[PDB]
């Protein structure tokens, strides 16, 4: 690069209906040569605003932009759930063209405790020599949760991994998976498989369990 | 459930030596082969050595033959990799894995998290 | 309607050449009001402009200094496309690569059309296609899904009932397993009353290995 674009804040949470304004500053003047993009998970950045204040065709009018020189802002007038995204500014004043580091906008919503599900390994996987036991925490908010594995009533460590979805574009919740991976031999040496879930919306932990072979 | 933990990695200069350890928890290593692999950024996870059950021998990759030595201590549930005459090309994360197949086909279900070795 | 269609392999061995192509629909690669750009994105370095090619009575190129010694971006007027060639790649070149149209006019200088992106992994490891196992609904709302295990490189995509089922689907980001292979799950919630009468099929695609697998998930 040469011109450095600095966005602020780096992240924020705001509720549906809130007025949101994010800031982009250039390390030297770029006059009017500033664009804003929205990037949803798994997708290319989508152009929102060009030349500081012009709204791109097809972009909802709740988006607006202001500024010139070194200081620019992007405003969403009344936030909607689908506005969850990372927002980038970018200068086209001179080569190399450079982007800000992004502002990650989370939609703040009311607390929702997870719905918990447990899945035994499939027969076909077991035939292949491995066992994956999956615990699903569905449609919860906020994102923080604790998932513990108990095998024959004994807490486990070291054989599990977690993944969390990006925030849902319609109900602003998260979902989380925890996968316990064993060899087929080890899976068949235990009876009870349990997933225990803690979340700020739960007065006490919730457990889902199954007995192998039932 | 088996948990493997490698240690002993670090920085050494060319010609130097390191000894890695891989401690297993939750099943005996005595009944199974234990292998060392290594992965440098951008490269495939490369086989380094395997220590089979006592009396069933140790085998090595071309790249390390005559410089590395794998050994086992069943009573400590731990295997080791003695690495001598190190060279820059040996720089990688080193992993241990247990072969779940008693028949030695290399069913590597459980892997350690790795220990970093840098030769510079 | 202007569209950009990206093609090219998403696995490149270290020291070899990354080659991607951007096919243009609805505009001309020789347009004097556009420039044809490549931009990449990584978690460590964000969005990085790589370079562009454009025609103004003559073909021009601009390249980012950090890749100039290795990069080539050439037009193909007969096929109406443009290419990216990046020589001698290293793991620092692992990133998602996008092509983009830069409008260059009186009122605008911006990237208004983007390709779909190509996930590029710099690795000498071979491709491995996934295995697909069911997450069967348990014995109100029910959850079911598909476990997509042991593939390389990223990505896999999952649909349900060939795209007819979208409500309630959650497809998780891939996890790097301790073996160095990726896995992910995709789940969906449906009415528990719908289990004995409705069919649910996950459609799994792993383009690096040319893998396509359907799996019916049943109680």
């Amino acid at each position: 690069g040469d011109i450095q674009m600095t966005q602020s804040p780096s992240s924020l949470s705001a509720s549906v209906g809130d007025r949101v304004t994010i800031t982009c500053r250039a390390s030297q003047t770029i006059w009017s040569y500033l664009n804003w993009y929205q990037q949803r998970p798994g997708k290319a950045p989508n152009l929102l605003i060009y030349a500081a204040s012009s709204l791109q065709s097809g972009v909802p009018s709740r988006f607006s932009g202001r500024g010139s020189g070194t200081d620019f802002t992007l405003t969403i007038s009344s936030l909607q759930a689908e506005d969850f995204a990372t927002y980038y500014c970018q200068q086209s004043y001179s080569i190399p063209q450079t982007f800000g580091q992004g502002t990650k906008l989370e939609i703040k919503r009311t607390v929702a405790a997870p719905s918990v599900f447990i899945f035994p390994p499939s027969d076909e996987q077991l035939k292949s020599g491995t066992a994956s036991v999956v615990c699903l925490l569905n449609n919860f908010y906020p994102r923080e949760a604790k998932v513990q594995w108990k095998v024959d009533n004994a807490l486990q460590s070291g054989n599990s991994q977690e993944s969390v979805t990006e925030q849902d574009s319609k109900d602003s919740t998260y979902s989380l998976s925890s996968t316990l991976t064993l060899s087929k031999a080890d899976y068949e040496k235990h009876k009870v498989y349990a997933c225990e879930v803690t979340h700020q919306g739960l007065s006490s932990p919730v457990t889902k369990s199954f007995n192998r072979g039932e | 459930x088996v948990q493997l933990x490698x240690s002993g990695g670090g920085x050494v200069q060319x010609g130097x030596s390191l000894x890695l350890s891989c401690x297993a928890x939750x099943x005996x290593x005595x009944x199974x082969x234990x292998x060392w692999x290594r992965q440098x950024p951008g490269x495939x996870r490369e086989x380094v050595x395997x220590x089979x059950x006592x009396x069933x021998x140790x085998x090595x990759x071309d790249s390390x033959x005559g410089r590395f030595t794998x050994s086992x201590d069943x009573x400590x549930x731990x295997x080791x990799l003695q690495x001598x005459x190190l060279x820059x090309x040996d720089x990688a994360x080193y992993y241990c894995x247990x072969x779940x197949x008693x028949x030695x086909x290399x069913x590597x279900x459980x892997w350690g998290x790795g220990t970093x070795v840098t030769v510079s | 309607q202007v569209q950009l269609q990206q093609s090219g392999p998403g696995l490149v061995k270290p020291s070899q050449t990354l080659s991607l192509t951007c096919a243009i629909s609805g505009d001309s690669v020789s347009s004097n009001s556009a420039a044809w750009n490549w931009i990449r994105q990584s978690p460590s370095r964000g969005l990085e402009w790589l370079g562009r090619t454009y025609y103004r009575s003559k073909w021009y190129n601009d390249y980012a200094v950090s890749v100039k010694s290795r990069i080539t971006i050439n037009p193909d007027t007969s096929k109406n496309q443009f290419s990216l060639q990046l020589n001698s790649v290293t793991p620092e070149d692992t990133a998602v690569y996008y092509c983009a149209r830069e409008v260059t006019g009186d009122l605008e200088d911006a990237f208004d059309i983007w390709g779909q992106g190509t996930m590029v992994t710099v690795s000498s490891a071979s491709t491995k296609g996934p295995s697909v196992f069911p997450l069967a609904p348990s014995s109100g709302t029910a959850a079911l899904g598909c476990l997509v295990k042991d593939y390389f490189p990223e990505p896999v995509t999952v649909s349900w009932n060939s795209g007819a089922l979208t409500s309630g689907v959650h497809t998780f980001p891939a996890v790097l397993q301790s073996s160095g292979l990726y896995s992910l799950s995709s789940v969906v919630t449906v009415p528990s009353s719908s289990l004995g009468t409705q069919t649910y099929i996950c459609n799994v695609s792993h383009k690096p290995s040319n893998t396509k697998v359907d799996k019916k998930v049943e109680p």
